[PDB]
């Protein structure tokens, strides 16, 4: 068995994060869009 | 998962590391 499956049989479990990789990617895309289209106005008020 | 004893008494059970086959139900990651 792999390392994860061999360590889970002793109590050690890996909990999944709340924000998945897709949500972090969407957040980064939104930040990039705000930086390109607006600049610094979207981090201080209206875009 | 409990919304608080001051609001209601319903609870939700999450079994970490199962497939809804060895415990409505909802299968998540």
């Amino acid at each position: 068995r792999d390392l994860i499956c061999a360590q889970k049989f002793k109590g050690l479990t890996v909990l999944p994060p709340l924000l998945t990789d897709e949500m972090i990617a969407q957040y980064t895309s939104a930040l990039l869009a705000g930086t390109i289209t607006s600049g610094w106005t979207f981090g201080a008020g209206p875009a | 998962i409990t919304p608080g004893t001051n609001t209601s008494n319903q609870v939700a059970v999450l079994y970490q590391g199962v497939n809804c086959t060895e415990v409505n139900v909802f299968q998540t990651r």
